[PDB]
């Protein structure tokens, strides 16, 4: 079908914007 | 016991030093409010000691690491997973639309008006080097908060 393989090398950020994802459930009306 | 694997804390961590400017180890109202504001919400007095109220780890206005997110961890208890993914979006995504932009990164913390450096993000840019490009739209935006 196509095969791809992802590679680790670097880590991610998960948080300039889960730090954002997190809040956003305080007040979501 | 403080610090677990990278993506694990990833999030509390980085969000510890979001809040904390005095840092006692907790995170007080003066603090929460200046973080709500940045996602859309009324800018209140109050609302920063009153959100820690309801939510009081000391109740001195100071919320710990396992009380603020209880309610994402709530999201996790309850699944309200999928309509809240597309509103938390909206949280940075004030364009109700949303481009593929690896530079977002640095357009959220702005947001609250962070100070990075060319090479902070130039490491953080490559973080989330896609295909050759460099940009990322809810794709992998909603994809950061869907994975664990």
């Amino acid at each position: 079908a196509g095969h791809m393989r992802p590679k680790r090398r670097e880590i991610p950020l998960k948080v300039l914007v889960k730090a954002v994802l997190f809040a956003c459930m305080l007040m979501r009306k | 016991a403080d610090q677990l694997t990278e993506e694990q804390i990833a999030e509390f961590k980085e969000a510890f030093s979001l809040f904390d400017k005095d840092g006692d180890g907790t995170i007080t109202t003066k603090e929460l409010g200046t973080v709500m504001r940045s996602l859309g919400q009324n800018p209140t007095e109050a609302e920063l000691q009153d959100m820690i109220n309801e939510v009081d780890a000391d109740g001195n206005g100071t919320i710990d690491f396992p009380e603020f997110l209880t309610m994402m961890a709530r999201k996790m208890k309850d699944t309200d997973s999928e309509e809240e993914i597309r509103e938390a979006f909206r949280v940075f995504a004030k364009d109700g639309n949303g481009y593929i932009s690896a530079a977002e990164l640095r357009h959220v913390m702005t947001n609250l008006g962070e100070k990075l450096t060319d090479e902070e993000v130039d490491e953080m840019i490559r973080e989330a080097a896609i295909d050759g490009d460099g940009q990322v739209n809810y794709e992998e935006f909603v994809q950061m908060m869907t994975a664990k």
